[PDB]
């Protein structure tokens, strides 16, 4: 398979670090310059560093510098990004991209998520939406941190007339969403 | 530093007509050699980007025939003829003459008439109530366009700064969205007052409609 495959991402606190890995496959890596991009929640993508074929002519955008490091190893097919002193700006969906003789991205991976908050673990409390020609009930799943959770409807048999919600970040740093359904009365 | 102005930032397009987008960049992307430094990006509800367009004018591989990018120097466009429902989500631009910077993106969606949100609102749970706080739910169900405006009331009061909301994408089904908007309060206060309301603003109502409880009903 022609694929990249971001991991390492995570959840740290102000100030901590994380180290992102991409695993490319099914081409000579060693031929390429590669990129990393990021997309923080709700917003666009912007480039965050550049590596050449060689390990040479390394770029950042200037939010990073004196934070990031990228680097590779040719020998195992891998890009990496030493992520360092992060920031709560710094939250966001990294990409690896393959830079194509044209200079445009040809191919990204999947993303891995980074978040970057004071807020420590927390499960959350799921409460009832309950029903007051058509009827609407469901799930309050509030309090809880980090993203993501999962709902699912009577263990999965019930999809249709399904919404479920995106999160909001609360105040507290804690996120909360909703799930709900509509059936017939 | 290029800067890169994408317009219009939201698109609705009905199925079958031509779409067509902008991209302007603070200075020429042409570069001696005779290529203009820009690539279009596509990013599907839920994906990764994928490129469409490269050098300015060149079909991306896999890319079908009805995508077209033209310009040089500063002002370039894409064209969709017979915008489909595959063909939404966010588009990108992207230059690379020097240090590479993305337009803003613009948010292809499907157009269609008008659909009034069915409105719902939910009391806060008794377990909840036992933790210390009351959380209301108002549900705007199945609505376009995206555009709706909640107001929270309580014992007739305007609420301000203490509710939340998010929406869907749009469905691919029906092209609806719907929207969760939450009140918060202490359980102390959502036991000073009575009548609990959201009042929904939508261009499929003719007047605003309000859905409500009394507390303890």
């Amino acid at each position: 398979q022609v694929q990249l495959v971001e991991s390492g991402g995570g959840v740290v606190q102000p100030g901590r670090s994380l180290r992102l890995s991409c695993a490319a496959s099914g081409f000579t890596f060693s031929r390429y310059g590669m990129h990393w991009v990021r997309q923080a929640p709700g917003k666009g993508l912007e480039w965050v560093a550049v590596i050449w074929y060689d390990g040479t002519n390394k770029d950042y955008t200037d939010s990073v510098r004196g934070r990031f490091t990228i680097s590779r190893d040719n020998s195992k097919n891998t890009l990496y990004l030493q992520m360092n002193s992060l920031r709560a700006e710094d939250t966001a969906v990294y990409y690896c991209a393959r830079e194509d003789w044209a200079e445009a991205f040809d191919m990204w991976g999947q993303g891995t998520t980074v978040t970057v908050s004071s807020a420590s673990t927390k499960g959350p409390s799921v409460f009832p939406l309950a029903p007051s020609g058509t009827a609407a009930l469901g799930c309050l799943v509030k309090d809880y941190f980090p993203e993501p959770v999962t709902v699912s409807w009577n263990s999965g048999a019930l999809t249709s007339g399904v919404h479920t919600f995106p999160a909001v970040l609360q105040s507290s740093g804690l996120y909360s969403l909703s799930s709900v359904v509509t059936v017939p009365s | 530093d290029i800067v890169m102005t994408q317009s219009p930032l939201s698109l609705p397009v009905t199925p079958g007509e031509p779409a067509s987008i902008s991209c302007r960049s603070s200075q020429s992307l042409l570069h001696s050699n005779g290529y203009n430094y820009l690539d279009w990006y596509l990013q599907k509800p839920g994906q990764s980007p994928q490129l469409l367009i490269y050098l300015g004018s060149n079909r991306a591989s896999g890319v079908p025939d009805r995508f077209s990018g033209s310009g040089s120097g500063t002002d370039f466009t894409l064209k969709i003829s017979r915008v489909e429902a595959e063909d939404v989500g966010v588009y990108y631009c992207m230059q690379a003459l020097q240090t590479i910077t993305f337009g803003q993106g613009t948010r292809l969606e499907i157009k269609r008439t008008v659909a009034a949100p069915s409105v719902f609102i939910f009391p806060p749970s008794d377990e909840q109530l036992k933790s210390g706080t009351a959380s209301v739910v108002c549900l705007l169900n199945n609505f376009y366009p995206r555009e709706a405006k909640v107001q929270w009331k309580v014992d007739n009061a305007l609420q301000s700064g203490n509710s939340q909301e998010s929406v869907t994408e749009q469905d691919s089904k029906d092209s609806t969205y719907s929207l969760s908007s939450t009140l918060t309060l202490s359980k102390a206060d959502y036991e000073k007052h009575k009548v609990y309301a959201c009042e929904v603003t939508h261009q499929g109502l003719s007047s605003p409609v309000t859905k409500s409880f009394n507390r303890g009903e």
